[PDB]
């Protein structure tokens, strides 16, 4: 999708990479799509029972996996991850993974359009639209 | 003593009463030791209220006018 070029313009291409590499004979150029791509990184975490969040982008994916994780999680995350990676590179798809305590420290909230914390019984803290 | 005219009613009555013993609050308030006179007022709150309602801490204060029966054995 993201490229618009001619046949011309991939042969010349390939052919300044087969300059850049003196040892290899011929470059192949194969298109991919993004949609494929996204998807077996989505159905990876599916079928690693992860909590994720997904963002989309003009020219990428970003899965957010944060929380308090089991080491069970941690262990198959990294695996997974490092499995994806080697396949496809870190060019389209990022996994940010992030170890977080609870959310607000153990205290209790409101979180409406109108939240706000008790730091203790009889303080309030309105910091912002929790 | 004071012989002009003062007060008219109930709440005006109590509030003259009141307003004449600031002159002796203010001796008990001005020798007692603040972290006494705190630790007397927070414990009669926890008797009325109940233990649950917050536990003041009026570490930079204006005490609010204590109680005398508080504020006595402070001193």
């Amino acid at each position: 999708q993201r490229n618009t070029m001619s046949k011309k313009e991939l042969e010349v291409l390939s052919q300044k990479l087969r300059a850049l590499m003196p040892y290899a004979d011929s470059v192949n150029i194969t298109l991919m799509d993004d949609v494929t791509a996204a998807g077996q990184a989505e159905a990876g975490l599916k079928q690693q029972a992860l909590p994720y969040s997904r963002r989309n982008h003009k020219g990428g994916v970003t899965f957010v996996i944060q929380g308090a994780l089991d080491d069970v999680e941690i262990l198959r995350a990294r695996q997974f991850v490092d499995s994806y990676y080697r396949t496809w590179g870190g060019r389209y798809v990022q996994f940010a993974i992030e170890l977080k305590d609870d959310w607000l420290k153990g205290r209790s909230f409101q979180y409406g359009a109108e939240g706000y914390i008790k730091m203790s019984p009889g303080h309030w803290y309105f910091p912002s639209p929790l | 003593e004071d012989e002009d005219v003062t007060f008219n009613d109930i709440s005006s009555l109590s509030k003259h009463v009141d307003e004449g013993l600031d002159g002796y609050r203010d001796y008990l308030i001005k020798y007692s030791d603040r972290e006494l006179v705190q630790f007397f007022e927070n414990a009669q709150l926890k008797r009325q209220y109940g233990e649950e309602t917050e536990t003041v801490k009026r570490d930079k204060d204006e005490i609010e006018k204590p109680s005398i029966f508080a504020l006595l054995p402070a001193y």
